């Protein structure tokens, strides 16, 4: 119990956090919205040509 | 560092030593129940500090200490909230369960087992602050099923006896029933605010729509025993008479009311709930007070009381005005306690006899008793200016001058006079007229526990009203303009209910005698609601549970379907093919035909 | 042990398939499964058009 | 006096050796997967001046 | 991984070589130490999984079931050290060996990294149960449910072999890394239909699903203790595993191939926990309680989402711990009064009072008192079945009341009341049989305290 | 204090009235912190400062872990395992980054709530739209991609809502 | 509880036992003594008006009409004894009631306290097992042929026996065991 109870940050949970602080911070600063509906980048996307 | 919070997480903290202590070499000894207590009324006086900052500043928090696990998007944590509601309940239930501990040290002197009952006791006292200060749905369902699972255990203490098992798991079966609705809640409000704690649920609900509500309200119905699931707090009086003082009438079964108290800003914008609330809440209390009149053991007419009384609580919510609710709960607490004790004084002084039929005048023989019984009856019964008053008096006002359905105001009413008569009935049977109780007299209350007990209480209800009246911020608008007659509704049918009970309970001395009416078997027997709904719904579960689920699909057909016909298949078929003579005639004529099947079938298709 | 032997090992052999047994398992054992699968998927029917409208109030529905 | 305690309780050193030699059996698995080392786009470093390989 | 492995495959001659009256302290000392190395296990990230070589990985789902594996073998050894008692020491040595051979089949199975090599060590499981059942079990019906084990078991898994056969021959690969990183969606046809049938009636069976759960009450009744724990602990979740593995590749089939076995596991979750009230035989009412929560594992599995997977985890852990522990329980009093009648011994409260409490905890861990793994796991399936449909929280809810009563209903019936006059060779309790309750009870609170150890990858 | 960054969770200025004492009757609740503050308030100070001079002879630091950016799941080639593996982990932390926005912007909902009391409802619609707006973002994002998700079927769903996004934009141009 | 049943309640015995109830229902609905006392007195009096019906026909018709206005009559909520069998303490004490056999079990060091007692337990336990071969040949000789017809006992008859069957019934636990 006391060796799981201590066992090391592998799942990264404090790093996430603060990323996620750093990402708030700058964002807010900047006027940015916090998060964007896309998580890809459109311009590297293409889509195809004809949709009728 | 603002010593509120503190001193709120000591209060729960230290009545938790005993528990860790309930191994060492204290709870071996006879002096566990005096430390027990006296760790209770430390832990009272302890809490009473926040409540003076309170009255003072109005100063509120929640602490969110402990962070217990976060899924994707929710984050669980250990949070108390440390509002209004928490810091003066507390005190209330710590002072109620610090009298009713020094009680016990008295009633349950012969038990061989009084320090697990102590233990128990204290268990029960921590489950109910968690539930209390709990600022999550979590949370407040760990403290809802402790305070259920300590219930059942107290309920059965004498587990050798059949209709206290009985009643346990009975307790248990409605309980089940009510927390259906608080799953029902915690899994709408998951799914539609992402939150379990109140903040967010309060922020993201503006107009709440009807199912989690309707959850709550489930919950709540189960847990103060509402009319629908109301038959297991009357037969909670199987257990001891502190449990019933303690946990069955006036700190445990107000949780339910409680829990609509706590979401009273989602409450406040539904019509539709707040009237299902309202017509439950008359619905119970009527009833509730109808069967009281016509009991014969006396706990169960303080039981049918607490049960009539949590009724009115709930139509108190139905009405929106939730504070006074819980100033009711407080003004509650003290009294029906009271009254608890000093029957259970009564029981313990004519040989365990609950009977009110066999009490007979101890008006003179238990001068002590008396006083305080009579003055917590005046104090159920909203006397003026007295602690029942500062609360049901102002409900009753606020029923009248409100726009509501009218036959709940019919029916509050109704119980509001019938409560004068069930009180009026206790105190005529048991302490009035000439002696039915045994000739071996053995009447006895000169014992300081008991005494500095009840007097401790006494004093809380001849006083508490007033001082907590004036001593909290105004939370609602006042009634200022009334008609007379209406001002004057609750004491003119408390009136008229102590008239016409004292006149039919004087007719008794008649000599005459006649068979009693329909309308009597009724409130004598409970609507006869015990008698049909605990025997029809159970044979037929039970009953089908064995025939059909048991036997007719799970030990005939399925095994019919699958195992029992690839075996008889199998079996069929190697009897078919084992079984031959042995003669090389037949078999090689099976060859020939084989051989000429097989060069027409497949050799002359190439 | 005559008690707990009837209720537990003498029941299939002494079963016979008849009109009454029949029907009470094909009733008991197949008419709940359909019933719920009826209820369910009309439920999830009703969810999915209205879904696809966009108009079912998904706001602050992050968990599922 | 030793030989009786030793037939004894010569079984008991077993398992210990069974998991040293697991964990060796593990490194020289460790040993055969190289082929990215120092290699990732992610984890892609340049050597310290005296370090010869990034992990074992 | 080997640094598990070998010290099993050396628990085996270690057995062996033992002096006659060594074995039970040996096997156990050296057991726990493998719990104990297995532990490490738990050091899982939050990307990936942990690749040992290019056979075995450990991943946050199969982490907490190999230390349940590891941690349930020396409390069956002390839990079968009792009745072997008067048996000879090859037979014992050989008992040892078959549940030494099971820990080592199950460890490599949770950790394969091929779908072939899982069924291979799934079906090599098969063997020790059965000769574990069929050759110390009490009663002549023993052999009947080895029967009733064994081919329940293959007609569900002879499919699925000839499904994975096929999958190898059209994507070219079973390894479960490549499998899902290049999946691709299932069609709707006659074969694919199925094709989905052979890859999930296999785990279907081994839950087991309402309908196809006759062999469980026969098995787990007739087998003896420790059969009884590894059956209803470990072997149980290999479906579960298995199924949680396998719906990577069936999208989006299941989104209509799961409404069958979503209601049978609905309304037979109800029906097995209304079974529980009308049972007297003590180890049947726990085998059909093993039915009903296995049956909200199906559903969680089957309604596939991320909060769905992490109660069925927490699930199969929680059950694993109470029902092994339920078991346990149960074959005290039948050792005392060789009987499994629920009735006929009663009153046990006044006898055995520490007992009690046991029974007590085990009871209340069962109908899932918060804030427990048990009701972590149950609260966390239900809300998601209550996304996927509104409708679900009357039979979840149905199934709430239901259990309590049946498990309250088993203590009122063995620790209360009066006990039997007649019945006069009850014991007191020896230190073995509570070390052997406490070290099942306290790893479930040791849970409670850090709950995201069980949650798995999700 | 100086633990957390004071713009990731912001507070208002904490205006507090001074005391205004109108009786002559003395205060419990002056009385009663004065001894809180002289009983319980130093031996807690001086055990924290005893501690912290035990610390400060020992100074050492850890850092935060630096990961640099790797093509994404767009510029990877239909079979290529390796840039696929390092996209679905750079994806993969991605998704729990977003998270825990998600759960600071809660956090700050949720103080508001606590803090502002009985005004809560007016005082805190800043907190309230910016969660509005950050839900929305992400239930977009990261939604109905159910167990088994992967970066694939997330740029599945995107490039699903492009496409309806597209047609519909065209069709109200035509109009 | 203590007395052999018969196999069957003769007519004096059901007339009896149905005045003792109505007499409690009576005093259940008149809860007064004095009042009691007058109706106890019309009871008896009306009771005693057909002691002298030598027809047992019409005897058995009047007490089938008095059991009916009886069941008509009774009060659904009478007053019950506290330890008898629906009473509020019927079975309270019955968790406290432990085996003598118990006391078997325990260990030498519970055993090294009690010394006397343990050692009258023996003498007591001497006793028994010199006189149960004697019992069992008591009960042999006084059975007729086709089994035993009540579950009456016979009592000790010889020069220094035991009533058979005495172990059971003497070595109650108490009726406040603990
Ligand atoms: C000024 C403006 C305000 C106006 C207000 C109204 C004006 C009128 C003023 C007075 C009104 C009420 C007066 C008292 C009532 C009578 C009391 C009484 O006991 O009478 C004796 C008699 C029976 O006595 P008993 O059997 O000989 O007693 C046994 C022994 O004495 C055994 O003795 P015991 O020691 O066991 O004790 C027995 C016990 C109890 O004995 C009993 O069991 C009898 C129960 C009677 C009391 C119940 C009252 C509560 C009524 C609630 C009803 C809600 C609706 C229910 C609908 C049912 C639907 C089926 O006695 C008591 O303890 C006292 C009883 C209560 C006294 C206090 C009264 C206060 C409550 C009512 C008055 C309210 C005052 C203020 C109003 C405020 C409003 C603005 O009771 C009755 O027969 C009448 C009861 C009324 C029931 C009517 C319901 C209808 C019945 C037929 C149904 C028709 C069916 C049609 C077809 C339908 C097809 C579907
Ligand atoms: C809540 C209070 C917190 C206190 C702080 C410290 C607590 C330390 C406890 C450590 C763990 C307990 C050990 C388990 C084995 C039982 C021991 C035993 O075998 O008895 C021999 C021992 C020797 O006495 P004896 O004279 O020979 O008599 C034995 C006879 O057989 C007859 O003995 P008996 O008649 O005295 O009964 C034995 C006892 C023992 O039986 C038990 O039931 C204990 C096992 C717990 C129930 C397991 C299923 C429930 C699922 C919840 C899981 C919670 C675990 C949390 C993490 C734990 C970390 C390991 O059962 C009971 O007394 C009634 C049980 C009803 C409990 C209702 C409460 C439900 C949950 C309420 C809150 C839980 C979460 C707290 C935080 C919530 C948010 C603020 O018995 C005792 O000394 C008394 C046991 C003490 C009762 C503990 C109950 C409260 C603790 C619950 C969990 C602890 C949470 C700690 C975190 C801080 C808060
Ligand atoms: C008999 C008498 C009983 C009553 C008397 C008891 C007296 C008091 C003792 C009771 C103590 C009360 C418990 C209160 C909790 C305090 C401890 C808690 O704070 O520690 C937790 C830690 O608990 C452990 O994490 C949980 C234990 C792990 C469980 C593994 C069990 C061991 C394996 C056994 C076999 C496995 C079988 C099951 C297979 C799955 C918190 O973890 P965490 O919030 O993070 O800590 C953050 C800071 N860190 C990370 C730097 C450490
Ligand atoms: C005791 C418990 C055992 C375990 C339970 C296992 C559950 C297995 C149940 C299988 C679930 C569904 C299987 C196939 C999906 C649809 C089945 C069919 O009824 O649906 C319609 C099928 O239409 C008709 O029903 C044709 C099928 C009728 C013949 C099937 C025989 C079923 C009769 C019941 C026999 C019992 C089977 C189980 C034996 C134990 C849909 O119309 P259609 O869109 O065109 O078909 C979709 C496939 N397409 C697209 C390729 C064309
Ligand atoms: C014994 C007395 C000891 C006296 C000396 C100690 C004095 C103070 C020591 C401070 C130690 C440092 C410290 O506590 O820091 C907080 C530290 C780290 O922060 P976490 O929130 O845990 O991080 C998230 C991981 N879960 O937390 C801790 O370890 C302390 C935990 C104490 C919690 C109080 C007990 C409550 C737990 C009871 C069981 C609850 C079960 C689940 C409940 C669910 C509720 C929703
Ligand atoms: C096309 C061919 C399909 C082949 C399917 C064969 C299924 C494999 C199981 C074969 C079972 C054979 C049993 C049999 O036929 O004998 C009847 C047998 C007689 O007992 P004996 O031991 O032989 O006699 C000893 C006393 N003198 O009766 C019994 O009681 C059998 C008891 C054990 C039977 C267990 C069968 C369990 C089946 C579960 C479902 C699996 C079915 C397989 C097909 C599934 C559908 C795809
Ligand atoms: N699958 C989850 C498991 C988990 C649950 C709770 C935690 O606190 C952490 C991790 C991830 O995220």
């Amino acid at each position: 119990s006391t060796f799981v109870a201590y066992l090391p940050d592998y799942r990264m949970q404090e790093w996430a956090r603060r990323e996620a602080e750093r990402l708030v911070k700058y964002r807010e600063a900047n006027g940015l919205p916090l998060m964007e509906s896309n998580c890809f980048d459109p311009n590297k996307i293409q889509l195809p040509e004809d949709e009728d | 560092m603002n010593p509120f919070a503190s001193l709120t997480l000591t209060t729960l903290t230290i009545l938790t030593i005993p528990i860790m202590m309930s191994n060492s070499n204290i709870y071996k000894t006879n002096l566990y129940p005096n430390y027990v207590k006296t760790t209770v009324s430390y832990a009272f006086t302890l809490s009473l500090v926040p409540l003076l900052m309170f009255m003072h500043t109005g100063q509120e928090m929640i602490i969110s200490n402990w962070h217990w696990m976060t899924l994707q998007t929710v984050e669980l944590s250990l949070s108390f909230k440390m509002d209004y509601f928490s810091v003066m309940f507390i005190p209330v239930a710590l002072f109620v369960t610090w009298s009713i501990m020094e009680f016990s040290m008295w009633y349950m002197h012969s038990d061989p087992f009084i320090n697990r009952f102590f233990k128990y006791l204290l268990l029960f006292l921590i489950t109910m602050m968690i539930l209390v200060t709990a600022n999550n749905l979590f949370q407040l369902f760990i403290g809802w099923e402790g305070v259920g699972i300590m219930s059942f255990l107290l309920i059965g203490w004498w587990h050798g006896r059949t209709d206290a098992n009985t009643a346990a798991l009975q307790a248990i079966l409605y309980n089940r029933i009510g927390d259906i609705g608080f799953v029902l809640s915690m899994a709408w409000f998951l799914t539609h605010s992402n939150a379990w704690d109140l903040q967010q649920i309060f922020m993201l609900n503006n107009e709440c729509p009807n199912m989690p509500l309707i959850g709550l309200l489930l919950a709540a119905a189960g847990k103060s025993a509402q009319f629908g699931l109301h038959p297991w707090l009357p037969s909670a009086m199987e257990g001891p008479t502190p449990v019933s003082a303690l946990l069955h009438s006036s700190t445990m079964v107000v949780a339910g009311v409680f829990l609509l108290i706590r979401f009273y800003p989602l409450m406040e914008t539904n019509k539709l709930v707040q009237t299902m609330t309202l017509c439950l809440g008359a619905i119970t209390t009527l009833f509730t007070a109808l069967c009281a009149i016509t009991q014969n053991d006396i706990k169960k007419i303080v039981a049918f009381s607490t049960s009539s009384q949590l009724g009115l609580m709930m139509v108190t919510i139905g009405i929106n005005q939730p504070h006074l609710a819980f100033l009711h709960i407080c003004m509650h607490a003290f009294f029906k306690a009271m009254l608890f004790m000093c029957s259970g004084s009564i029981i313990h002084s004519l040989n365990d006899e609950q009977d009110i039929r066999k009490m007979g005048g101890l008006y003179k023989a238990m001068p002590f008793t008396t006083t305080a019984l009579i003055i917590g009856s005046l104090a159920l019964t909203g006397m003026p200016y007295l602690t029942g008053f500062y609360s049901k008096d102002l409900i009753i006002e606020a029923v009248n001058m409100s726009y509501t359905n009218a036959w709940a105001l019919l029916m509050t009413l109704i119980a509001t006079s019938l409560t004068a008569a069930y009180s009026t009935r206790i105190i005529f049977f048991a302490f009035l007229g000439k002696p039915r109780f045994p000739p071996l007299v053995l009447i006895n209350e000169n014992n300081p526990l008991l005494i500095n007990s009840i007097k401790r209480l006494l004093i809380g209800s001849i006083f508490a009203g007033f001082i907590i009246s004036n001593n909290i911020p105004p939370m609602t608008v006042p009634n200022t303009t009334m008609p007379l007659y209406m001002k004057m509704t609750a004491l003119i049918v408390t009136i008229m209910g102590f008239m016409l009970a004292l006149e039919l309970n004087n007719t008794t001395y008649y000599l005459k005698f006649k068979y009693p009416s329909q309308t009597y078997k009724f409130s004598n027997m409970l609507g006869y609601y015990p008698s049909i709904m605990h025997r029809l719904p159970t044979y037929h579960n039970l009953s089908m549970s064995q025939k059909s689920a048991s036997s007719l699909l799970d030990l005939i057909w399925l095994e019919t379907i699958l195992p029992k016909t690839t075996s008889f298949i199998q079996m069929k078929m190697s009897i078919m093919v084992s079984n031959q003579k042995g003669l090389i005639k037949l078999y090689f004529l099976s060859f020939l035909i084989t051989i000429m099947i097989s060069m027409t079938l497949f050799n002359y298709h190439e | 042990i005559r008690w707990t032997y009837a209720r537990s090992a003498n029941i299939y052999p002494n079963f016979r398939p008849t009109p009454k047994t029949s029907l009470l398992g094909a009733l008991f054992g197949i008419g709940p499964l359909f019933f719920w699968y009826y209820v369910f998927k009309t439920d999830r029917d009703k969810k999915e058009k209205l879904i696809q409208e966009g108009k079912l109030d998904q706001t602050f529905n992050i968990s599922y | 006096n030793v030989l009786q305690i030793v037939r004894d309780h010569w079984v008991h050193i077993l398992v210990p050796v069974g998991f040293v030699f697991g964990c060796y059996l593990d490194r020289r698995s460790d040993e055969k997967l190289t082929a990215f080392r120092n290699k990732s786009l992610l984890f892609k470093r340049e050597l310290r001046p005296n370090e010869e390989v990034t992990w074992k | 991984m080997l640094k598990i492995i070998i010290p099993t495959t050396m628990l085996l001659p270690m057995t062996w070589m033992s002096k006659h009256n060594m074995i039970w302290i040996n096997a156990t000392v050296h057991s726990l130490l493998i719990s104990l190395i297995s532990l490490s296990l738990l050091n899982q990230l939050g990307e990936n999984s942990l690749n040992f070589s290019l056979t075995f990985f450990s991943d946050s789902l199969s982490a907490p079931l190999l230390v349940l594996t590891t941690w349930l073998l020396p409390l069956m050894l002390m839990a079968s050290q009792s009745h072997l008692s008067k048996e000879t020491t090859t037979r014992k040595k050989l008992y040892i060996t078959m549940l030494i051979l099971l820990q080592l089949f199950l460890i490599m199975t949770f950790t394969a990294t091929e779908l072939i090599l899982f069924y291979i060590l799934f079906e090599a499981t098969l063997v020790p149960t059965l000769i574990i059942i069929t050759r110390w079990g009490n009663q002549t019906e023993r052999l009947n449910a080895g029967l009733y084990f064994l081919f329940y078991t293959l007609a569900g898994s002879l499919p699925l072999l000839v499904a994975l056969v096929y999958i190898q021959n059209t994507t070219g690969s079973l390894n479960f890394l490549i499998i899902h990183y290049w999946s691709h969606p299932l069609s709707n046809s006659w074969s694919n239909i199925f094709m989905w049938l052979a890859c999930i009636m296999a785990f279907m069976v081994k839950m087991p699903l309402y309908g196809l759960h006759l062999w469980l009450p026969k098995a787990h009744v007739e087998a003896p203790i420790a059969g009884s724990m590894v059956l209803a602990a470990v072997l149980l979740k290999l479906g579960g595993y298995g199924m949680m593995r396998i719906t990577t590749i069936l999208n989006p089939l299941t989104n209509y191939m799961a409404y069958p076995f979503l209601m049978l596991s609905m309304w037979g979750m109800i029906m097995t926990s209304s079974i529980c009230l009308r049972q007297t035989d003590l180890k049947s009412l726990i085998a059909y309680s093993s039915v009903s929560h296995m049956a909200l594992v199906i559903v969680a599995i089957m309604i596939q989402t991320p909060w769905s997977f992490m109660g069925a985890t927490a699930l199969m852990i929680a059950h694993g711990l109470t029902s092994s522990m339920l078991f346990c329980l149960a074959n005290t009093n039948y050792e005392r009064v060789h009987s499994r009648t629920m009735i006929l011994a009663r009153g046990l409260q006044t006898l055995l009072p520490l007992m009690a409490t046991w029974w007590l905890v085990a009871s209340l861990t069962n109908l899932a008192l918060p804030p427990s793994i048990n009701l972590i796991g149950e609260l966390f399936i239900i809300t998601a079945s209550f996304s996927w449909s509104n409708i679900t929280i009357i039979l979840m809810g149905m199934n709430m009341m239901i259990t309590a009563l049946y498990s309250l209903y088993m203590l009122i019936t063995t620790q209360r009341g009066k006990y039997t006059h007649h019945i006069n060779n009850i014991k007191p309790s020896f230190t073995r049989e509570n070390a052997l309750m406490a070290l099942h009870i306290l790893p479930l609170l040791l849970l409670t305290l850090n709950p995201k150890m069980i949650l798995g990858p999700l | 204090p100086d633990s957390w960054d004071k713009d990731v969770y912001p507070e208002p200025p904490r205006r507090t009235p001074a005391p205004a004492p109108q009786t002559s009757l003395p205060n419990p609740v002056t009385y009663l912190t004065k001894i809180f503050d002289l009983l319980v308030d130093r031996p807690v100070t001086l055990a924290r400062e005893f501690i912290e001079q035990q610390h400060a002879k020992n100074r050492y630091y850890y850092y935060h872990r630096e990961f640099r950016r790797v093509p994404d799941i767009t510029e990877c080639e239909e079979k290529d395992i390796l840039c696929m593996f390092e996209a679905e982990m750079q994806w993969r932390r991605d998704y729990k980054v977003d998270q825990e926005i998600v759960n600071i912007i809660q956090e700050r909902l949720k103080a508001c709530q606590q803090r502002e009391g009985e005004s809560y409802r007016q005082n805190c619609a800043k907190e309230l739209e910016q969660f509005t707006q950050v839900s929305k973002a992400f239930q977009d994002r990261y939604s109905d991609l159910g167990a088994h998700y992967s970066a694939r079927k997330c740029l599945a769903k995107q490039k699903q809502r492009m496409l309806a996004e597209r047609k519909a934009a065209k069709e109200a141009a035509a109009a | 509880a203590f007395s052999a049943p018969a196999a069957y309640l003769t007519h004096q015995q059901k007339v009896l036992r149905l005045y003792k109830r109505a007499l409690r229902h009576l005093e259940s609905w008149c809860v007064h003594r004095d009042k009691y006392r007058y109706f106890a007195c019309l009871m008896r009096a009306r009771f005693d008006e057909h002691k002298n019906e030598k027809d047992m026909v019409k005897a058995t018709q009047l007490l089938r009409q008095a059991e009916e206005e009886f069941w008509y009559g009774q009060h659904p909520q009478p007053y019950i004894f506290p330890e008898s069998p629906g009473g509020t303490s019927y079975e309270r004490y019955e968790c406290y009631k432990v085996p003598e056999w118990c006391l078997d079990d325990w260990h030498p060091s519970e055993k090294a306290m009690y010394p006397d007692y343990f050692a009258k337990r023996e003498q007591w336990k001497r006793l028994r097992r010199e006189s149960w071969e004697r019992e069992v040949k008591q009960l042999q000789e006084e059975t007729p042929p086709g089994g035993p017809r009540t579950e009456a006992l016979p009592p000790a008859r010889k020069e220094g026996d035991l009533p058979p069957l005495w172990w059971h019934i003497v070595t109650r636990p108490r009726e406040r065991p603990m």
